[PDB]
Parts: structure tokens; C-alpha cells; sequence
């Protein structure tokens, strides 16, 4: 077992501390690594500490800003964040990784950063209202497009779950201001449109700012 | 440094399918060279813990093999939890490196195709903005293009997308994507459209989206 | 675990008279109603015994290194079990082995190991206030067990810690020898009501343990507890009190002794 | 204690179990329809329970089943160099059992490690549980693990489906140890029955004579095993049962 | 009864190998265990006794171990006289039993793979039988399979086979097997082939055997 804690949200520039806890294994045996993972990229290796925690190692993004240290008393690695980049906007795991020798392997949960000057705000919300403008048969798309929110979760649903049948949501956008936003839709049949309310429940759980909010079909 | 290459960056299959990856470093090392699944976010499970040593527990379909510069990951027959990112990485040396992770991205290759079209909202046009939605929604493909009319010429640059990926049961995608204008940009601009063009179906398909001109 | 103790003052070795006192069955063999000739390790009759005590007063506690020569005549008198066991060894330090035996307040115990024992070893009571009572709170006797060889404890107990007015009212006698990598224990328990002294008159030590370790005896060590309470300086070092005691040792010679049995086997009186 | 753990060492890890101050039975543990190996070193096992000893010593942990071969004075190979070596003048019994149902796991048991590289071979009765990553090559490898650079164990993988060759392995050591001290451990001592009023030759507890025995009317102190006249001939005895 | 169990049944290796072969009992029988070699058509000899102790006159490469039910014998570095056939027998109690024993067949393993195959010849015809010569010829593995292609049925339990003994410089064998027909079977049908599944290659191979039909 490994889990990661101390991640967060934080400006350029600054600094965040990372800690992993190793259970129901003899952590203080291995070397022990920190990789990451920036939001749809691949994974990149960040650091590694051995077993006695007597010798320290980094990839070049993170070399001399960051510092990989272990507590084998605690059977806990930490990673010192410093001097922060959007190169260090991640999910950080903590892991055994193998090498050559047959063993157990370990990774964490991963725990997240993110790197931008923006602050925790509530979903701007944007329903669909698909009308004369849209309306096509069997389909019509309601939904939202949702925008200015720091902590990257929004959730959005449909007339309150009544409305799940052809549900749709897409990967996040980041804005240039630091603030993620999203799309999220629902596609149903024209005739349906002069029946149920259509309300697009936007959450900002971070925030938890609730603004579910009505959807004007068949408007203009 | 050591650089890796999945000669694959993305994969179609479906359940049943022999599959292979295979993976180029930069350099010769060796045997020196794991691989992992990973679903994606979730913490990289580790398949083969050299080129070819296949890990504690991990199913007997996977194998590795390789030497000096060329690796592969095989799957015996695709199973559902497959449809899953796959990562070399280098054990040889100092930085610990991994590929561009082969993606098999499409849960059941198909065919069944699928386009919508949505304007900049009516209950968007509060926001100070038009925000234009195309909308092409349970598609096999994710491939396709997206297309602007805003005052009859076609948008670029100022645009975004992103795409739900293939659906597990429809084995579709949904795409969406948006042209973005200011306050000052859409009320200078009034015609719209949208149009997809997902190759799935025939043509290009849009409606006149019209914002303060429906 | 170790710490040095100061305000102990300074005094001349005390001595007193063994009047007969010492003598212990030597062998496991019955005889009634004859007297017996045996040469043996005895202590000498009427031999000058050197007295050490434990009072406050002024401020005497008293527990010197000792050489164990070739046996050791031990008594203690007390009214407050003061007295509660002794190191044997030769080095004392971890670079030798070294046997322990210790009444904890809950429980005997024995070891043989390597002990690196405290150069000022004690126990202490304190006087927990808030408990309504003395308890034994402060084992320091060694810093370390390197290596062990050898281990006992009783089943457990308690007993009273007294902070006790009058006399000395207990006589606690003991003979230890070391021969043949047999650690051998002979004793006697007798009530007194002797203020101060080794009291006269005679009874012979039964033996009590032998134990089969296999280590050279050369030096000992006594084992005594401090109080400690709210009214004492309170330090580490000071703030203690001596309680109240006294305890008396000579040493075995090769002796002929002429030995009487009771009717029932006992000795009842014997002859230097 | 020893031979029904719940769970045993690795072989780099071995326990080591110090037996002194008690009565050995050998032949109940010989007797015992256990055991897959049963092996002694100059000595036998009946012969056991007549001997005496300062200490015996109890050193256990788990192998492979055909690595057990290796358990033995003279022998070489990862066990013998590198996890657990005997002298080769030993002087004590091996015994093994497979405890392929308690030590295999469904999804296969990693919990034991052996010592797969080292420096050099083993001491006698050495032990080595560094963890510090092995340079097979030139490179110091610095606590980092790489091209020539090892970590020193590897784990058994016991699945319950293993041949039999590969199923996990119980052993235990037993080594005699002959001090110049008291001899602490030794075999049970048998005893007959009393039998008064014959003219009998005896052996009480050491003490032996020919003679009539019957019960005294004289009574000894607690301590006290036999009794002498004036001419130190015996005439009383106490029963130890 | 006490049943011996020899765990590897056959065994291939090269010279200067070391080699071991174990024997396993259905209960305890102490250290009462010989170990026998025999070679082809000759009769056994003793190697060791009780279970350890090495026979008067035999080479101190082998060595036994064991003592209550699992038994080994080790070979230190073969050589090619020792390629033989090895058996254990208990001498606890009657009736005294042997182990089936391990063939240490492999001289010098090796790859090589080979196929050929043969009619039921005419100079065999005038018998009124028919008897296929199927026929893999020099052939490293002792390991092969064999099917037959009578008017294309795929002819079973109607067969024999033979292999002529691994062949002391190739390390080969050869094999001989025989479908064999009566006059009526073998002018009712006039299509034959033997086909000779050999794990050394990739394929199956068979051939136009035509009994009645060349
Ligand atoms: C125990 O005894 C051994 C053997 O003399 C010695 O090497 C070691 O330093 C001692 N101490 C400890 C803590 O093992
Ligand atoms: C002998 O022992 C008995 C029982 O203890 C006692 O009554 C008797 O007085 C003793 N005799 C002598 C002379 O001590
Ligand atoms: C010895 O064992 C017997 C049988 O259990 C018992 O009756 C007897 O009291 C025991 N005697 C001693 C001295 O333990």
C-alpha cells in the first residue's frame, strides 16, 4: 500500500510540499521514486531516493528546485516543491518501480498539483438551448458550456438525473486566466423539448457553489 | 539520456484480437526495458519488470521481448480492460524514462457514425460571449473536422475542441468544439453556423445558427 | 538509564561483631542427635563484620563495589525492604558477563548477560500524591543487556514499601559461593527488635537455590532503593531521601567446624 | 515454539531459537511421521535422549523443496554461498517437511526472499540481511538500481500448483552446544517402581546401594535426600517421585 | 507397499553439466535407498547405498542425499558414459521396489529438426496388406506427432511406431510408423498419405502415397 498526500493548488513561483506513506511493506529495503503525470500527457519520471535515503536523484525540470527525502522510521518519501512551473501541474505518484530483479511492486494513488495564478470560483454557466437555430429530428443537443473555475472539477447532469438518456461530457479546457471550463450535454429528440423543464446542474463542488440553472429550448 | 518510442502512439482492436506493441529506444539497453498498463490516471500497473520478465500476478496473456534498441508488448487476445494506455520505460540508467504511451484508445473498433450542430446558446448570449457548440455525438471515429460560418467566412485559430472517447457500449465517441467571440465580436458578427464534417457520414452537415438574427 | 547521586556525605567504614552468626547446612544429608566434623568455607566466629547503612538524619546511603573473594556472609536488617538484591560479576561493564538478581517491587528476577551496569546502580519509590502511595518508579541499574545466557523471573507479587516508624524488626541472612559454575544461595529470615547491631544467638542458613551459571565472581554490588517524594529538592542527582537500614558482610575462610544435630536434624549449635 | 510457528523466516533472515534449562524429548520429535528429512551429523537420534548439553540451538526458515539438498556440511550453491552455510565438521540434525498448504498462496506468495547475490560466500553459520543494491559491474551503483546494479534479493514465488521441486519447504537446524559450563539441556531420565521389602539394588536419584527398603518413622527436613548414621553408612532415603 | 515416485522420467544435458534426479517415497523408510544405472541390454550396477554412501569402485562424481522420504542423486559434471538409464529401490522392508527410472537419453542436446515419409510400398502390395512407412529421419527432438490422409480421412487406433535409439553423434532419433490396411481397405481407397506433425518445424508435411492410384 502507498498513498500520497500534500498536493495542491498554487501560484508560479511558489512552493508545496508532497508526502507519500508506505504501508504493509518494508519500505526502508528500496529505492523510491517519484514519477508525475501533467493532465493527458505521458508519464515523466521525477526523482528517486535510496533505501537509506543516503543518495538523491532528479529529472532536469525539477533539478535543483525540488528535493526527494524519506523518513524509513515513518516509512514515508516527501517531495519538496519548490520555485513552482506549469511543469509541475501533475498528479505526483510515489512508487517502487522494478528493475531487472524479480519483486513486488508498488505505486501510489497519486496525489495532484496544479501551477496557476487563478483562484477557487463557481461554475459560469452556460446552458444549451437548442431551438429553430439546432433542432434536427431525434436530435437536439441541451447541455452546458461552463467556465472561471480554479479547482479543476465541475460536475454537470440533467434535469436533475430525470434527463440521462444521451448524456455526453468532454475533457476540460484551461482558459488563459488560469480557470478551467468544460462542455457537458444531453441529446434528445425535438418533440420531447416542449415537455420536461431542462435544468443543466452545474456544480463547482470545490466552491460548492451549486448554480443549476434552466435551459430554454425552442427559444427565439 | 534515454528516449523511447512507441512505434504505435495510439491503437483499434476489438475483444479477441492478438495484439503487439513495440517500442524503440533512443540507444542500445540491453534488456532493460518494463512495461506498464495504465488506465487513465490511475496508478501504472507494471507488466513486465524487464524487456521480457512478466510481473507477480499479472495475467498470462501479456509477454515482453526485445534487446539493444527494440522492444515489444504483446497481448495473446484483447480483453475488455485492455482498451487502456500501455508505457515502456527504461531501467537501464539515470533519468528513469518512459515512451509516449501506446494508447488503445478504441473500445471495439466499428463503423457507426453520428453528427449534431449547436449554436452559440440563447442562454449563453448572457456570458458577454458567443459561444458556438459543434457537436458530433456517438461517433465510431474520434476523426473528424469542425467547420465555421460566423458572417459566412470560416473561423480559425480562435477556436477549441474535446472529445468524449469511444463509448464502451455504443463504441462511439462524442466530440465537441467551439468557436469563441467576444461581446464586440457577436454583436459585429450575425450570420452563424456550425458545421461537422465526421466522414462517417457523407457531407459536411450544419444549420444557421444566427445569433441575434434567428 | 544512569545517573550519578550527590549530597551523600562522608564517613569511616563502620565494623561490628559476627557473635556465631553465619554458619548453613553444607550438605543435603540428615543426621539426628550427633555432632559432626567439617571442614568448609565458614565464617570465622566473633570476626569483625564491615557495616554499611542507608539514613538521613546525616545524609548516608551506602552501596560500594565489594570483592566477593572466595564467599560472602550477607545479612540485612530493615523495616522497609530497603535492601533488594545485588550485582555479581568481575568486570561490571558489558565486556564480561555479569549476574543480577533484583525483588522488584512485583517480582524476583535473575539474569546473567552482559550488562554495562550504572556506575551508581539504585532503585527508587517515589511518593505519587495523586496514587495515595509509594510505588517503585525509578529502576536504574544498567544502560544495557548486550548479550544473555541465562534468564528467570517469579510469578508476581507486591509488597508494602513502607515509609515504617521504630526499629529494624526484619533479619534477612544470606550466604552466597561461586564453585564449580554453581552460583549457590543459602538464607535465613528471623524478626528483631534490635535497634542498630547484628544481634547475638544463632541459626543456620538453609539453602535456598543453586544456580547453574557458568561465569568467574571476583566483585558485588548491592541494590538498595531511594524514596523520592514532593518534599525532597525533587532533582535527579539530590533530591532523594536514604530511607532507613542497615547491612553487615564478611567473608568465608577454610575452616574446621564441629556442628550439633537436633533430634529432628537441625543444627542448633556449632564450634570454631 | 519452533517446529508449529505460524510463519517462518526467509533463508537470509533465519531465525536463530536458543534452547537451554529443560528436559528434551528427540525421539518424540523422531517419532513424529512429519517429516521429509530427517538428517543427523555425528550422532543418532536414539543416542540423543542419553546426552547432555550447554545449549541447543534451533535456526529455521523456508526454501524450495530441491534447494534442501544444499542444507548440509560441504555443499555449495545460493543457499549454501550466500543465505545459510553449515561448518563442515556440524554436529546436529536437519530436519525438513513441505508445507506446500500453509506457505503457498491462490495468487502466488512473495513473502519469502532469498539472497541471490553477494560478494562472497558465507562464514559458518554467518548471516546477512544487507539490502544495499549489488554491483555486478564497474559503476559504483550508489543505492540506485540500473544496468549492473542489482537489488541483493529475490523473492520465491510459491504458487499452491507448483512441482513438487518447487513448493515451499519448513526447516529447521538443530545444533548441540558443549561448553565448559553445566550441562543445561539433556534427555528425561527414566524410573521403575518402588519395590519395598525385598532385598532390591537401587538408584535413587544418583544415590545407589543394594539393601531392604521400608517405610521410616524418621522425617527430614525439606531440603534433606538421605539420611547417615553415626559411622556415615546411609540409612534413610527420600523418594523423588 | 512402499512406492518410489522418480521425478524427472527423462533428461537431456551435455558434458561437464552438472545434473540431479530425485526419488520420492509413499512413507519414511530412513536412509534405505540404492541407486542403479543400467545401460541397454546389460544389467544394472550399483552406484550408492544407504543413501549417500558411494559403491566400491565408482566415480566420485556421483553423490545421494536424503534421509526420510525425498532422495536425490547428483551427477558433479557429466560426461558421455554416463548416458544410462537410473533406477532407486528401497531396502526398508518387502517386497523390495524400484522407481521408474529416469533416462538420461540426451547425449550433447541439441536443435536439429527433420521430416521425410514413405507409401505402402508395391514390393509391399503382394502381402494383399497395405503398410504405410511414415518416416521422420534424423530429428533432434525424441518429441513428434503422426496422422494419416486414407482417401483424406484421418485414419486412427490402426497404427505402430518404432524409433531407432538417439543417435550417438547427431543426437538424433529416426522414427518408423505403420497404418496398416487390408486388400479390401487398401483398393477401397486409393488417395494416402502419412502426415508427420514434427514439433521441430512449423508445418505439418504430408504426401501422395496413392496405393492403387500412382
Ligand atoms: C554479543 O556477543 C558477541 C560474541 O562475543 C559479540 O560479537 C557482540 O559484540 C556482543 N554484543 C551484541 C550486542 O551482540
Ligand atoms: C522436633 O520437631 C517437632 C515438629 O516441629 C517439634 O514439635 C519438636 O519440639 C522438635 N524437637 C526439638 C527438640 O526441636
Ligand atoms: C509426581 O507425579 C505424580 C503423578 O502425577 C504425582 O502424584 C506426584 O504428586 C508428583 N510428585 C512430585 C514431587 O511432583
Amino acid at each position: 500500500q502507498l498513498q500520497e498526500s500534500g498536493g495542491g493548488l498554487v501560484q508560479p513561483g511558489g512552493s508545496l510540499r508532497l508526502s507519500c506513506a508506505a504501508s504493509g511493506f518494508t519500505f526502508s529495503s528500496y529505492e523510491m521514486n517519484w514519477v508525475r503525470q501533467a493532465p493527458g500527457k505521458g508519464l515523466e519520471w521525477v526523482a528517486v531516493i535510496s533505501y537509506d535515503g543516503s543518495n538523491k536523484y532528479y529529472a532536469d525540470s525539477v533539478k535543483g528546485r525540488f528535493t526527494i527525502s524519506r523518513d524509513n522510521a515513518k516509512n514515508s518519501l516527501y517531495l519538496q516543491m519548490n520555485s513552482l512551473r506549469a511543469e509541475d501541474t501533475a498528479v505526483y505518484y510515489c512508487a517502487r518501480l522494478i528493475t531487472m530483479v524479480r519483486g513486488e511492486d508498488y505505486w501510489g494513488q497519486g496525489t495532484l498539483v496544479t501551477v496557476s495564478s487563478a483562484s477557487t470560483k463557481g461554475p459560469s454557466v452556460f446552458p444549451l438551448a437548442p431551438s429553430s437555430k439546432s433542432t434536427s429530428g431525434g436530435t437536439a443537443a441541451l447541455g452546458c458550456l461552463v467556465k472561471d473555475y480554479f479547482p479543476e472539477p465541475v460536475t454537470v447532469s440533467w434535469n436533475s438525473g430525470a434527463l440521462t438518456s444521451g448524456v455526453h461530457t468532454f475533457p476540460a479546457v484551461l482558459q488563459s486566466s488560469g480557470l478551467y471550463s468544460l462542455s457537458s450535454v444531453v441529446t434528445v429528440p425535438s418533440s420531447s423539448l416542449g415537455t420536461q423543464t431542462y435544468i443543466c446542474n452545474v456544480n463547482h463542488k470545490p466552491s460548492n457553489t451549486k448554480v443549476d440553472k434552466k435551459v430554454e429550448p425552442k427559444s427565439c | 539520456d534515454i528516449q523511447l518510442t512507441q512505434s504505435p502512439s495510439s491503437l483499434s482492436a476489438s475483444v479477441g484480437h492478438r495484439v503487439t506493441i513495440t517500442c524503440r529506444a533512443s540507444q542500445s539497453i540491453s534488456s532493460y526495458l518494463n512495461w506498464y498498463q495504465q488506465k487513465p490516471g490511475k496508478a501504472p500497473k507494471l507488466l513486465i519488470y524487464a524487456a521480457s520478465s512478466l510481473q507477480s500476478g499479472v495475467p498470462s496473456r501479456f509477454s515482453g521481448s526485445g534487446s539493444g534498441t527494440d522492444f515489444t508488448l504483446t497481448i495473446s487476445s484483447l480483453q475488455p480492460e485492455d482498451f487502456a494506455t500501455y508505457y515502456c520505460q527504461q531501467s537501464y540508467n539515470l533519468p528513469r524514462t518512459f515512451g509516449g504511451g501506446t494508447k488503445l484508445e478504441v473500445l471495439g473498433t466499428v463503423a457507426a457514425p453520428s453528427v449534431f450542430i449547436f449554436p452559440p446558446s440563447d442562454e449563453q448570449l448572457k456570458s458577454g460571449t458567443a459561444s458556438v457548440v459543434c457537436l458530433l455525438n456517438n461517433f465510431y471515429p474520434r476523426e473528424a473536422k469542425v467547420q465555421w460560418k460566423v458572417d459566412n467566412a470560416l473561423q480559425s485559430g480562435n477556436s477549441q475542441e474535446s472529445v468524449t472517447e469511444q463509448d464502451s457500449k455504443d463504441s462511439t465517441y462524442s466530440l465537441s468544439s467551439t468557436l469563441t467571440l467576444s461581446k464586440a465580436d457577436y454583436e459585429k458578427h450575425k450570420v452563424y453556423a456550425c458545421e461537422v464534417t465526421h466522414q462517417g457520414l457523407s457531407s459536411p452537415v450544419t444549420k444557421s445558427f444566427n445569433r441575434g438574427e434567428c | 538509564q544512569c545517573v550519578n547521586l550527590t549530597t551523600r556525605t562522608q564517613l569511616p567504614p563502620a565494623y561490628t561483631n559476627s557473635f556465631t552468626r553465619g554458619v548453613y547446612y553444607p550438605d543435603k544429608v540428615f543426621r539426628s542427635s550427633v555432632l559432626h566434623s567439617t571442614q568448609d568455607l565458614f565464617l570465622p566466629f566473633f570476626s569483625n563484620v564491615t557495616w554499611f547503612h542507608a539514613i538521613h538524619v546525616t545524609k548516608r546511603f551506602d552501596n560500594p563495589v565489594l570483592p566477593f573473594n572466595d564467599g560472602v556472609y550477607f545479612a540485612s536488617t530493615e523495616k522497609s525492604n530497603i535492601i533488594r538484591g545485588w550485582i555479581f560479576g568481575t568486570t561490571l561493564d558489558s565486556k564480561t558477563q555479569s549476574l543480577l538478581i533484583v525483588n522488584n517491587a512485583t517480582n524476583v528476577v535473575i539474569k546473567v548477560c552482559e550488562f554495562q551496569f550504572c556506575n551508581d546502580p539504585f532503585l527508587g519509590v517515589y511518593y505519587h500524591k495523586n496514587n495515595k502511595s509509594w510505588m517503585e518508579s525509578e529502576f536504574r541499574v544498567y544502560s544495557s543487556a548486550n548479550n544473555c545466557t541465562f534468564e528467570y523471573v517469579s510469578q508476581p507479587f507486591l509488597m508494602d514499601l513502607e515509609g515504617k516508624q521504630g526499629n529494624f524488626k526484619n533479619l534477612r541472612e544470606f550466604v552466597f559461593k561461586n564453585i564449580d559454575g554453581y552460583f549457590k544461595i543459602y538464607s535465613k529470615h528471623t524478626p528483631i527488635n534490635l535497634v542498630r547491631d547484628l544481634p547475638q544467638g544463632f541459626s543456620a542458613l538453609e539453602p535456598l537455590v543453586d544456580l547453574p551459571i557458568g561465569i568467574n565472581i571476583t566483585r558485588f554490588q548491592t541494590l538498595l532503593a531511594l524514596h523520592r517524594s514532593y518534599l525532597t529538592p525533587g532533582d535527579s542527582s539530590s533530591g532523594w531521601t536514604a530511607g532507613a537500614a542497615a547491612y553487615y558482610v564478611g567473608y568465608l575462610q577454610p575452616r574446621t567446624f564441629l556442628l550439633k544435630y537436633n533430634e529432628n536434624g537441625t543444627i542448633t549449635d556449632a564450634v570454631d | 515454539e519452533v517446529f508449529n510457528a505460524t510463519r517462518f523466516a526467509s533463508v537470509y533472515a533465519w531465525n536463530r531459537k536458543r534452547i537451554s534449562n529443560c528436559v528434551a524429548d528427540y525421539s518424540v520429535l523422531y517419532n513424529s511421521a512429519s517429516f521429509s528429512t530427517f538428517k543427523c551429523y555425528g550422532v543418532s537420534p536414539t543416542k540423543l535422549n542419553d546426552l547432555c548439553f550447554t545449549n541447543v540451538y534451533a535456526d529455521s526458515f523456508v526454501i524450495r523443496g530441491d534447494e534442501v539438498r544444499q542444507i548440509a556440511p560441504g555443499q555449495t550453491g545460493k543457499i549454501a554461498d550466500y543465505n545459510y552455510k553449515l561448518p563442515d565438521d556440524f554436529t546436529g540434525c536437519v530436519i525438513a517437511w513441505n508445507s506446500n498448504n500453509l506457505d503457498s498462496k491462490v495468487g502466488g506468495n512473495y513473502n519469502y526472499l532469498y539472497r541471490l547475490f553477494r560478494k562472497s560466500n558465507l562464514k559458518p553459520f554467518e548471516r546477512d540481511i544487507s539490502t544495499e543494491i549489488y554491483q555486478a559491474g564497474s559503476t559504483p551503483c550508489n543505492g540506485v538500481e540500473g544496468f549492473n546494479c542489482y537489488f541483493p534479493l529475490q523473492s520465491y514465488g510459491f504458487q499452491p500448483t507448483n512441482g513438487v521441486g518447487y513448493q515451499p519447504y519448513r526447516v529447521v537446524v538443530l545444533s548441540f552446544e558443549l561448553l565448559h559450563a553445566p550441562a543445561t539441556v539433556c534427555g528425561p531420565k527414566k524410573s521403575t517402581n518402588l519395590v519395598k521389602n525385598k532385598c532390591v539394588n537401587f538408584n535413587f536419584n544418583g544415590l545407589t546401594g543394594t539393601g531392604v527398603l521400608t517405610e521410616s518413622n524418621k522425617k527430614f527436613l525439606p531440603f534433606q535426600q538421605f539420611g547417615r548414621d553415626i559411622a556415615d553408612t546411609t540409612d534413610a532415603v527420600r523418594d523423588p517421585q
